[PDB]
RNA sequence: AACUGCGAAUGGCUCAUUAAAUCAGUUAUGGUUCCUUUGGUCGCUCGCCACUUGGAUAACUGUGGUAAUUCUAGA
RNA sequence: CGAUCGCACGCCCCCCGUGGCGGCGACGACCCAUUCGAACGUCUGCCCUAUCAACUUUCGAUGGUAGUCGCCGUGCCUACCAUGGUGACCACGGGUGACGGGGAAUCAGGGUUCGAUUCCGGAGAGGGAGCCUGAGAAACGGCUACCACAUCCAAGGAAGGCAGCA
RNA sequence: CGUCGCUACUACCGAUUGGAUGGUUUAGUGAGGCCCUCGGAUCGGCCCCGCCGGGGUGCCCUGGCGGAGCGCUG
RNA sequence: CAUAGCGACGUCGCUUUUUGAUCCUUCGAUGUCGGCUCUUCCUAUCAUUGUGAAGCAGAAUUCACCAAGCGUUGGAUUGUU
RNA sequence: CAUGGUAAUCCUGCUCAGUACGAGAGGAACCGCAGGUUCAGACAUUUGGUGUAUGUGCUUGGCUGAGGAGCCAAUGGGGCGA
RNA sequence: UCUGGGUCGGGGUUUCGUACGUAGCAGAGCAGCUCCCUCGCUGCGAUCUAUUGAAAGUCAGCCCUCGACACAAGGGUUUGU
């Protein structure tokens, strides 16, 4: 099995970070993580791999009121990888997705984290490379 | 004893050290430090850069004939059957050219007089 | 790791595989078209010399 | 079987683009190119292999790499 | 300014006797002409629209000079100059459920509609763009890159183009 | 004949710095190909000329390993 | 099927996180809402530990006991609680 | 060591197991394994932050006749930085 | 002490990025000098190249010196079962 190590989050509650699918959205305003417990004033963050609720804010109307699911794949901030490598990307990304896990495009573009590729199998088959 | 690494600089990266950047369209850079790193990310050409790897081989910066031939035997003669063919300069190759000379013209006189 | 030593005056082609990382990494770094003295292979292979020709990544 | 030469720029399909554009008739290229066919021309030149010169590579023998492809490497 | 490949096979012999000579081809060629063509030009000709009247001219728009480039002639491009050029005889702009023509339907005459469709010309190969080879391609049952769809994978990679016939 | 009341249908205006799809473009970034100036990982020729060598007679015709001329060049 | 879970007509209490009632202290003045910050305490326990009951088959849930060790969050609107 | 303080917390995934249970739909748990949350105590090998080592380049205006070497502009500004 | 700890110097490490000067038939060019030369030479000229991974700093809270220099058995105040 093996399950994900702790990362450097670097993405909290209200950034927008870029939607590398294809279902016609722009970018996704992160409004929550899921699996954060939380603490008084601390902001939910999210690295690559984490499962986050995020509206777009720019791309198709019928994907813009409302509250997707989606998976951060990209992240600008640097994180440490267990041996000694501190990756990092050039912007923050993400892809939408259901609570199963199946993603609502077909396609990704650009590269994709490792952390996320194998904690979602659905992501990486889509995946066009693994950085 | 991991993978070793080279930067903008062009040194050698040991495990544990610098940083790793991966940009959008699928490239995947390694950097030593951040004095490489953000010369890489504003644009700067490393062989302008006096103390780059790239910068000393372009600048030049501190910086024969072998024929051989040999004889194989081949698919139907030994090694020795073809040296004894080549070994025959003392008058034998005389006699060869002699005896093809007197048989080839002997021939070619009977086969003028075989038609009539 | 496999290694095809090849030997041009005689043919008679060889695969021979090793996994000791010491034995090559006297390869190691070099490009091809160098000959490097393989003497670090056991102790048979003392006094040759061999030169790298090719080879494949492990995808092929 | 492979090297070489030739074809693969024709044919077939469709009508999206395109409103002096395409295209039709007319005229020009004395402002240009043209495989192939066809017919000319190929002793018109004063200048130690010529009774025939040099090296490599295919196919082939053999050792392989990859999960894979009409992928190929080394000898 | 032939180091190429077949077919029958022969003449001269004095210098002799071992050479010189020979026909039918095929292939090959720098150039010339022809043939198939191709390419760019000349004149006349196109549907609706003014709830499109002034456009073009920085970045070439019109012309001159000198070049660059192309297979060639030309603002095709560059530099230096001149301020030109087109329009109510409808420019320019917009639309087209527009590929053009030979043609089709109706039929006193004149006309009114339709021509995607087997012949000719053009264009295009999912959309753009750039090239290799070749006489001829900006080729797509060739390649390269991006975009969009999409394929197999041991996730390290690899492979796409039915507006061809089904 | 018109207002008002009911029912259908059709357009109009309308906050929403509304939405979507084409086309032509300024500016910025910019893959890739082509050209040019370099570059030179490699593969070769000549100068071999450390040697055994030699023939018209040390004055080499050279029969090969190998040194490598550490140069002139494709 | 009164009492797994509820509890009508009635009736007994507890609490001082509500609001009243009163006016004992303070009028030669105790700075008067909320928020933020920070500590501690209570239990009438939302979750977690150990348990009992069900109209508890499993899952989920409900009732109750020991129990306050630990936790109880990020935001739009509103000065707000 | 009298005495005082005192501290750890919760969750997820794999397996158990599509198992027990159930007509079916659905659907656990104990042991074990890998990790997280909040908290706590540290630490600087690495990544990041700082940076007046006023360390070393670059640069504006002015000033020392010029070069060299520097300085002034309340840290002149900026790059990299032990 | 079989010395000591300092101060300089050296070496290492490291930071930045290739110093001044000289040289060049490098250099957009421009201004002068032609019995001259047969294509030449004299200045100004940012920048480039070689010298030169050079120059400069580096413990003050970096590491190792055993190179040089001087200094270190000196001072004061108290303390008794
Ligand atoms: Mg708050
Ligand atoms: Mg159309
Ligand atoms: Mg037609
Ligand atoms: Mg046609
Ligand atoms: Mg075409
Ligand atoms: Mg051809
Ligand atoms: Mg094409
Ligand atoms: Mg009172
Ligand atoms: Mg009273
Ligand atoms: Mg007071
Ligand atoms: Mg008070
Ligand atoms: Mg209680
Ligand atoms: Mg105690
Ligand atoms: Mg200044
Ligand atoms: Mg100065
Ligand atoms: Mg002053
Ligand atoms: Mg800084
Ligand atoms: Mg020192």
């Amino acid at each position: 099995s093996g399950a994900k190590f702790r990362i450097s989050l670097g993405l909290p509650v209200g950034a927008v970070i870029n939607c590398a699918d294809n279902t016609g959205a722009k970018n996704l305003y992160i409004i929550s993580v899921k699996g954060i417990k939380g603490r008084l004033n601390r902001l939910p963050a999210a690295g690559v791999g984490d499962m986050v609720m995020a509206t777009v804010k720019k791309g198709k109307p019928e994907l813009r009121k409302k509250v997707h699911p989606a998976v951060v794949i990209r992240q600008r901030k640097s994180y440490r990888r267990k041996d000694g490598v501190f990756l990092y990307f050039e912007d923050n990304a993400g892809v939408i997705v259901n609570n199963k896990g199946e993603m609502k495009g077909s396609a990704i573009t650009g590269p994709v984290a490792k952390e996320c590729a194998d904690l979602w199998p659905r992501i990486a088959s889509n995946a066009g490379s693994i950085a | 004893m991991k993978v070793e690494l080279c930067s903008f600089s062009g040194y050698k990266i040991y495990p544990g050290h610098g940083r790793r950047y991966a940009r959008t369209d699928g490239k995947v850079f390694q950097f030593l430090n951040a004095k490489c790193e953000s010369a890489f990310l504003s644009k700067r050409n490393p062989r302008q850069i006096n103390w780059t790897v790239l910068y000393r081989r372009k600048h030049k910066k501190g910086q024969t004939r072998r024929a051989v031939k040999f004889q194989r035997a081949i698919t139907g003669a030994s090694l020795a059957d073809i040296m004894a063919k080549r070994n025959q300069k003392p008058e034998v190759r005389k006699a060869q050219r002699e005896q093809a000379i007197r048989a080839a013209k002997e021939a070619k006189k009977a086969k003028q007089a075989s038609k009539k | 790791m496999k290694l095809n030593i090849s030997f041009p005056a005689t043919g008679c082609q060889k695969l021979i595989e090793v996994d000791d990382e010491r034995k090559l990494r006297t390869f190691y770094e070099k490009r091809m078209a160098t000959e490097v003295a393989a003497d670090a292979l056991g102790e048979e292979w003392k006094g040759y010399v061999v030169r790298i020709s090719g080879g494949n990544d492990k995808q092929g």
